[PDB]
RNA sequence: UGGUGGCGAUAGCGAAGAGGUCACACCCGUUCCCAUACCGAACACGGAAGUUAAGCUCUUCAGCGCCGAUGGUAGUCGGGGGUUUCCCCCUGUGAGAGUAGGACGCCGCCAA
RNA sequence: GGGGCGGUCGCCUCCUAAAAGGUAACGGAGGCGCCCAAAGGUUCCCUCAGAAUGGUUGGAAAUCAUUCGCAGAGUGUAAAGGCACAAGGGAGCUUGACUGCGAGACCUACAAGUCGAGCAGGGACGAAAGUCGGGCUUAGUGAUCCGGUGGUUCCGCAUGGAAGGGCCAUCGCUCAACGGAUAAAAGCUACCCCGGGGAUAACAGGCUUAUCUCCCCCAAGAGUCCACAUCGACGGGGAGGUUUGGCACCUCGAUGUCGGCUCAUCGCAUCCUGGGGCUGUAGUCGGUCCCAAGGGUUGGGCUGUUCGCCCAUUAAAGCGGUACG
RNA sequence: AGUCUUGGAGGUAGAGCACUGAUUGGACUAGGGGUUACCGAAUUCAGUCAAACUCCGAAUGCCAAUGACUUAUCCUUGGGAGUCAGACUGCGAGUGAUAAGAUCCGUAGUCGAAAGGGAAACAGCCCAGACCGCCAGCUAAGGUCCCAAAGUAUACGUUAAGUGGAAAAGGAUGUGGAGUUGCUUAGACAAUCGAGUGACUCUGCGCCGAAAAUGUACCGGGGCUAAACGUAUCACCGAAGCUGCGGACUGUUCG
RNA sequence: UACAAGUAGUCAGAGCCCGUUAACGGGUGAUGGCGUGCCUUUUGUAGAAUGAACCGGCGAGUUACGAUCUCGUGCAAGGUU
């Protein structure tokens, strides 16, 4: 399966390592959306910024 | 007076005061006591001013126990100088009061006698509070 | 006017603790553990130094151990 | 049974019984090797008159000690809110205490 | 938390320190500038505090003996972390409190600091295995320059020597302001000067409100009786922003500072006058609280004064804010 | 480098009383005092508390390992710097009075060096990062009666205080929702009569307590009984965010 | 342009007057929205901190000799006076 994750939120006021996450998803800009594979890796970086992006099974 | 026979440190810091109270949350020994809604440092001026208050209002008439005991020591810089140059002197003795503590407990007397003597006792409190019975 | 305080001083703190990781390859010699006594035990290829350190004997993979009931040890495993 | 290892007192302590011919002990000698801040107590070296009393071995016990969940609660990462010495809500995580329960040894190797 | 004065300055241990490490304050506690020729090394052996019970001196406490006894002791010394297969106690023999070093680590701006298996030389103890490069661990120290002493297959200003230098070892620092400006150093300035700072004080503003002023809660009591006419202990909660302060945010290429004079203006927590409730209000007077800011609210003596005391008035001689207008 | 997985070091939060201190009551008493509970240390049972207590002990953070998924950083050497006054906000602490727009650390953010929208105005709060053009579009925080763009939206409740739109102990037949309980047509309660009434607990929203100085002056204003508060739902407005269209430049990869 | 509250512009915009390097032109500007100069120094300045009356001119990392690095060129185990 994939998902697909969009960036909701901004990264401005947010602490480093969530800013991290969220580039380390190829997210560069707001309201940009990456495809990426759903897997436990995956997943466990959107559970660490959830409150700042939005997930949709593809 | 209530204060400590001595102290391992005269100078301790302030601490916090979050969270309900650890123990003596019931009424354990007496019938009736009263319970701290609220954290606050009580003074052993504060407790002995409610200690008479009660004692003096049931006649001699039944028994009181003091569930809190003022260990902790604060200070205070004289008056009128700057900040720095080393901690305060020691000026007095709380107890850490958190919310859920019985305070004082009675037994002996009525309800009514209860009720009524540690309602003069909570006026000498800077806490709120509630009456309570061992369950 | 204002007294002053008789405290005001410390040591040099001394980087004590852990100083290679469980599952870490070590060469012979690293120290694994600075400590005043032995909170952690000498285990297997692993030297206790004249203040207390820790240090690898041979090149091996570092095991941090449990040793009987209370204590613990560190030891170094060779690869293979 | 004796020796000698490994394993967190789940191995311990305590209590009550049982068992010795060989083996292990206690035991009986101090002449010698050796010995005690004094003593063959111990450590040594020698013996086998008799004893399972103790150690040791085997059983029974949860009184103490030990091990120990599940659930709940405290705390708390992250995200919000409020009346902000503090407090509340949400996804997650999660003790200590208490308790169910476990447990009066488990796995070697050698000799007899 | 302006400067002065006081205190402090390097090193070790703990806490603060937010369960790696590190982490500040004139934060909270203590130590160090050594000691030991065994209190070091090794081999072998061992177990402590205290209590109970019994004992001529002898007692709670000396010395036995018995049982109990994770340490409730000890570990040269501060503390922390350790330590009873002891790192604690005892005894024998010793000098490894070794020389050359050192894979590799830790720590770290640098300078330094720390740990180290292992190799060689020659040893100590041990039957051997082995352990030993001081001490249970972590303080007990000080760069360079210069000079002294000992050693030396080094250099030696034509050459041989020497003088002197080098190298190795070691000594001489409360250089303690402890990374040590010099081998060698105290004050006054209101006679002052320059460069700077609102990075930093004195004025006023601001924040804060401990203190201050005012208002409350509880009601033990006082009040002949009676808590609440009036007053209100022990305690508790606020408001104000006029006090004394705290802080150092505006201003140091200048924000003039006390008192008075002139001119006021605002708040009301009301001094007078107006209207009221309660009264321990007979009346006349008063007390206390409520409403009320319209207007009013003195001339002198002393003192720079504000303030205050005094004289004599007045219906009254209000209290505060306005850069203490 | 992020995340997952796995392993580890460590003693905070919490908790606990096993040690060290502090500490409450009872039981029972050495012993010392007026033969006695006359008072008693230890002991024992229960009970409190701790930055410098710990039999315990998280969340996190940290150090690694192995793959995976993702990302493009990282290291070394050399040339050139600047910086060494920081600020506020949230959270964890100290100092202070658990004062300060105080001070001093830790941690994250923003400002500094960041324009745009919101918070009336307002470096540091909320939202969000301005290459340039457009009389396009969708959103964020915040909003939708008028100033002023968008709901005088919908549904069900609450408030009568302009609460909303400063302030505590404490005081009170305010009012809404729960629950417990006494008494009562064998006649309660109020003053014989005729249906209820009178205590308490928890809880929502209000009330008093509430006095400052140029002028309403403690919603930005008007004004509001919702245009307030709570819960739920859907529209819409709203930025220099994102999208669309056009242009410029830089980098990477293959015009 | 004499009912107006102004860091003086900017964007929107009638009306009137013009007519160009001919451009989805020029001048003026009722009215509407937005908007606290520049510099320095600062944690932070519209600043009630500093500096400048205005305009013009003049007015501040240079050169020499050494060093070092990068780049370039010549030659290269040599190079160069
Ligand atoms: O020094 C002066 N005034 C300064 C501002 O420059 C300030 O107003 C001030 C006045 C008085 C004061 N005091 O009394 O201590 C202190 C500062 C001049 Cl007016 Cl002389
Ligand atoms: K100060
Ligand atoms: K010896
Ligand atoms: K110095
Ligand atoms: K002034
Ligand atoms: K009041
Ligand atoms: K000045
Ligand atoms: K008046
Ligand atoms: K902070
Ligand atoms: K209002
Ligand atoms: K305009
Ligand atoms: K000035
Ligand atoms: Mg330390
Ligand atoms: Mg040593
Ligand atoms: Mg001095
Ligand atoms: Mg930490
Ligand atoms: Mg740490
Ligand atoms: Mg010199
Ligand atoms: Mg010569
Ligand atoms: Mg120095
Ligand atoms: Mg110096
Ligand atoms: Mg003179
Ligand atoms: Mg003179
Ligand atoms: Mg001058
Ligand atoms: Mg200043
Ligand atoms: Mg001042
Ligand atoms: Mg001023
Ligand atoms: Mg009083
Ligand atoms: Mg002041
Ligand atoms: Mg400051
Ligand atoms: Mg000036
Ligand atoms: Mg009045
Ligand atoms: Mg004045
Ligand atoms: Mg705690
Ligand atoms: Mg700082
Ligand atoms: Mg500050
Ligand atoms: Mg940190
Ligand atoms: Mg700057
Ligand atoms: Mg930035
Ligand atoms: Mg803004
Ligand atoms: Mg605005
Ligand atoms: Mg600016
Ligand atoms: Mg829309
Ligand atoms: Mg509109
Ligand atoms: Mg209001
Ligand atoms: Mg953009
Ligand atoms: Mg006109
Ligand atoms: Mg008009
Ligand atoms: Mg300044
Ligand atoms: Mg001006
Ligand atoms: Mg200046
Ligand atoms: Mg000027
Ligand atoms: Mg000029």
């Amino acid at each position: 399966a994939k998902l697909e994750i969009t960036l909701k939120r901004s990264v401005i006021g947010r602490p480093e390592d969530q800013r991290v996450t969220v580039r380390t998803l190829g997210l560069k800009k707001t309201n940009q959306t990456v495809v990426h594979e759903d897997n436990a890796a995956i997943r466990g970086m959107i559970n660490k910024v959830s409150h700042l992006v939005s997930v949709k099974e593809q | 007076m209530l204060l400590p026979k001595r102290v391992k440190y005269r100078r301790e810091h302030r601490g916090k005061m979050r969270g309900r109270a650890k123990g003596g949350t019931e009424v354990h020994f007496g019938e009736f006591g009263i319970q701290a809604l609220e954290a606050s440092w009580i003074t052993n001026r504060q407790i002995e001013a409610a200690r008479i208050a009660m004692t003096r209002y049931m006649k001699r008439g039944g028994k009181v126990w003091i569930k809190i005991f003022p260990s902790k020591p604060y200070t205070a810089k004289p008056l009128e100088v700057r900040m720095g140059s080393g901690k305060g002197a020691p000026e007095g003795w709380v107890a850490v009061v958190k919310p859920g503590k019985v305070l004082f407990e009675i037994s002996g007397v009525s309800e009514e006698v209860a009720r009524e003597a540690l309602r003069l006792a909570s006026h000498k409190l800077p806490i709120k509070t509630k009456f309570v019975k061992r369950e | 006017g204002v007294g002053s305080t008789k405290n005001g001083r410390d040591s040099e703190a001394k980087r004590l603790g852990a100083k290679r990781a469980d599952g870490q390859f070590v060469t012979g010699g690293s120290i694994l553990y600075r400590q005043r006594g032995t909170k952690i035990y000498p285990g297997e290829n692993v030297g206790r130094g004249g203040d207390d350190t820790l240090f690898a004997k041979i090149d091996g993979t570092v095991k941090f151990e449990r040793f009987g009931r209370d204590r613990k040890k560190v030891s170094v495993y060779p690869v293979a």
